[PDB]
């Protein structure tokens, strides 16, 4: 330490962190101070785009961050995470063992529609087929087409987070391309069966790819680096951790006990004799 | 025709192999002959992706690109004039063969020992006819000081 | 199925979740449809309030919860999570692995002076005891006030984040008992020592008991019951979360390699023939 | 209850469990029962066996698994997992949140040479290609051949613990073709 404060010997450093100066007079996020970032009313998007983004992100875009967290929140304690959470609080654990053991199931299957559904969509679009062409395509492949589909919510019925979100995307939001694409994807989809309607994990992906590259701030080699390095998977786990919180607390405030499982839901399979 | 001038105080390398010593010793040494600006413009390692190493200008701190093609590295950087070719005795005879071909390398470094006659003929008669300078085989490099050094020659 | 559809079989049920009605043509939070959700116009702090304390929390407090997920934000890497996060990132897992590496070290040592420093404060406050005696009180046994003092912001030279939520409080924020003891008990530390000021880690806690008890919506024993189950935990994971996953993008951004911790600073001190 | 006990409803059941019967007299492993795993002597090996292949290993095939569990160990605390773990019990979590922490990162960079250099030479071995064209083969893609090479054990100089695992599998080992290509 004396011989580094009178600059006589060099070392090379690790962590080369792009994000939060914590060192000085002020706490810096990407390159605004903490009385900057609440002095310009940026809210929790506003600090998403400047921790996740480094980036000054409109004011619409912030609010459609914001917006998408309030709808990635709870969706019931049936749901896999939630289920986790609650037999983690029901344990007797603490709140981030809890937090943790449901957020270690968003993966591909529960919570990755987020992200798979916009790098299928903009595989779609960036390659230049036609909606009508799209559809027929993962028609010959298997894998259905991931963020169309619900269960009960079809169409004369909306999903209403859905559409709270697609109609702030039809106002707030200039130029809009892969949502559209999606929309006529849609479209098509509807004729086969009533309940093919976008997600909410689809509509989130695609508009969330609109609001990258179609926005200011991003070329497209950051916009789609920042669709390629995870940053959608982060929008649903930032959005479901305010529910899994909830959930733990709701287990806690029930005072509920164990879990055990019952064992006429199981039904053991086992060799005869190994 | 081969130049005269293989050096200068603008002259910027392309360095073949994870180097990172040889590369700092020449950014130290273009430090303390006043230079403006660093003699390693890329690297190229075909066993990694495209990253940046981070290096040392006297106190301060530069990012110096490790490429994984050498196209993208002839790409990127075309003022770059010199190829260090730090591969093994089995690979530096494809990596100088496939350095020839492009035509802002003047001149090439090759520092490995043991390459086989045969292999190092070809080189020769490649050179000739591409008119460029190969610093030749089981080389430490050469050091011209005040401009340029080639990797690890001169030392510490 | 068919007999419970005709309901003629009678199932005891788990999972009694006082949270997030699923079932029906709307996601309902606490009592409230997501529809009124946007339109009464609550951010991230009103579904906080509704998914956490199944409570609409009047707007000054759904804003001071969305401040405080505001600053308890990234706080640079050196710090033990984002350390962790880091770590896991350059590993080369995944968004969720390395998120949750850095979230499991939010303990009692990192990230847990907003609970600790407000069960102290509201034990001495409770008790009944002047400023004047808590702090002797608390010199007698070790054990050091938490949630009071900075390494360098002092006074002459504020934190500037515990600035800005101290001028949220003391403005859109009625009968703050709390804060006005911690106060009391900062200019009687303040007196001591030049940086013994109130952490954010600290008066977030105080001011967080002061928006439970102090308000609407929560009477005691509801308001200390959200204060001991461990919704003061929750408020720094969840800010904390956000810039922890900036450091994974940024991490995966800047593509940086496995990282392997040099042996000379390790001092290995094993025993001599085991 | 009552109407599934005289059995006269039907649910159907998720979790199909091919692995230990927890229900009646005896703790059930695969097929086998508890007393019978300490009764046959198998070690932990045995029991590797029992619930993760759910069969009933050779005996030299369950001390050759204890071997690797004895090897893989502890590989002092400058990796990145036991790193994460320090760091973790240095902010005083608890034993899980500590182990937790530090498992969290066995991925492909730390601790992912186990999976990825055992496909790797098993696609190569029954892809019917002798190894000195493998070698060269994984020469013009990049993408080195994960399982081999140390930073400072060579040869005249062995690494000691890959000769322990090397002459157990050349002893008590019938007819093993992909280690004697890799040792090609
Ligand atoms: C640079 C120099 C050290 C050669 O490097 P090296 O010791 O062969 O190490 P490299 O990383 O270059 O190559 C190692 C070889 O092992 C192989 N290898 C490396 N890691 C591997 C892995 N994980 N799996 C399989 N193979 C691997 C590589 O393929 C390479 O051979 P290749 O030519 O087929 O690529 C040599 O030029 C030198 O000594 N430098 C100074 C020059 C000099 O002083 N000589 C002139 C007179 S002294």
């Amino acid at each position: 330490s004396w011989a580094r404060e009178l600059g006589l010997i060099r070392k090379p450093a690790s962590f080369m962190t792009s994000i939060c100066d914590e060192r000085g007079q002020e706490l810096i996020y990407a390159g605004m101070p903490i009385t900057e970032v609440f002095k310009e009313e940026m809210g929790i998007g506003g600090v998403l785009g400047l921790l996740w983004f480094q980036k000054r992100l409109p004011k619409y875009s912030c609010q459609f961050i914001e917006m998408c967290l309030m709808v990635t929140a709870d969706h019931g304690p049936a749901v896999s995470g939630a289920h986790n959470t609650i037999i983690c609080a029901r344990a007797g654990k603490d709140l981030v063992s809890s937090l943790t053991s449901g957020l270690l199931t968003i993966g591909d299957r529960f919570g990755g529609a987020l992200d798979a559904a916009a790098k299928m969509f903009s595989k779609a679009f960036d390659s230049g087929i036609i909606p009508m062409e799209f559809v027929n395509k993962m028609k010959k492949e298997g894998k259905l087409i991931m963020g169309i589909g619900h269960r009960v919510k079809s169409i004369n019925n909306p999903d209403m987070r859905v559409q709270i979100l697609k109609d702030y995307v039809r106002q707030h939001f200039p130029a809009t391309p892969l949502l559209d694409y999606a929309l006529e994807v849609e479209k098509i989809t509807t004729s086969k069966k009533p309940n093919l309607i976008l997600n909410v994990d689809g509509l989130i992906g695609v508009a969330f790819v609109d609001m990258l590259r179609n926005c200011g701030s991003f070329t497209r080699e950051e916009a789609d680096e920042y669709i390629d390095i995870g940053a959608l998977n982060g929008i649903f786990v930032l959005g479901r951790s305010m529910g899994f919180i909830g959930h733990y607390l709701d287990q806690k405030r029930l005072k509920q006990g164990l879990y055990r499982h019952p064992w006429d839901d199981i039904s053991y399979v086992l060799p005869e004799h190994m | 025709g081969k130049s005269t001038t293989l050096f200068s105080r603008h002259t910027k390398a392309i360095v073949w192999g994870m180097q990172t010593r040889a590369v700092q010793g020449m950014l130290d040494f273009d430090y303390v002959c006043s230079r403006d600006e660093p003699s390693v413009a890329a690297m190229v390692y075909p066993f990694t992706g495209d990253h940046k190493q981070k290096f040392y200008w006297g106190h301060k701190e530069i990012l110096i690109p490790v490429f994984k093609n050498m196209a993208d590295a002839m790409r990127k950087h075309p003022e770059v004039d010199v190829l260090i070719n730090f591969a093994s005795l089995r690979s530096a005879y494809d990596s100088t063969m496939e350095t020839m071909n492009y035509a802002q390398i003047r001149t090439i470094a090759i520092i490995a020992e043991g390459i086989p006659e045969a292999l190092t003929r070809k080189l020769i008669k490649k050179a000739d006819q591409k008119g460029v300078t190969i610093i030749g085989p089981a080389t430490v490099g050469g050091i011209k000081p005040g401009c340029f050094k080639i990797g690890n020659t001169g030392g510490m």
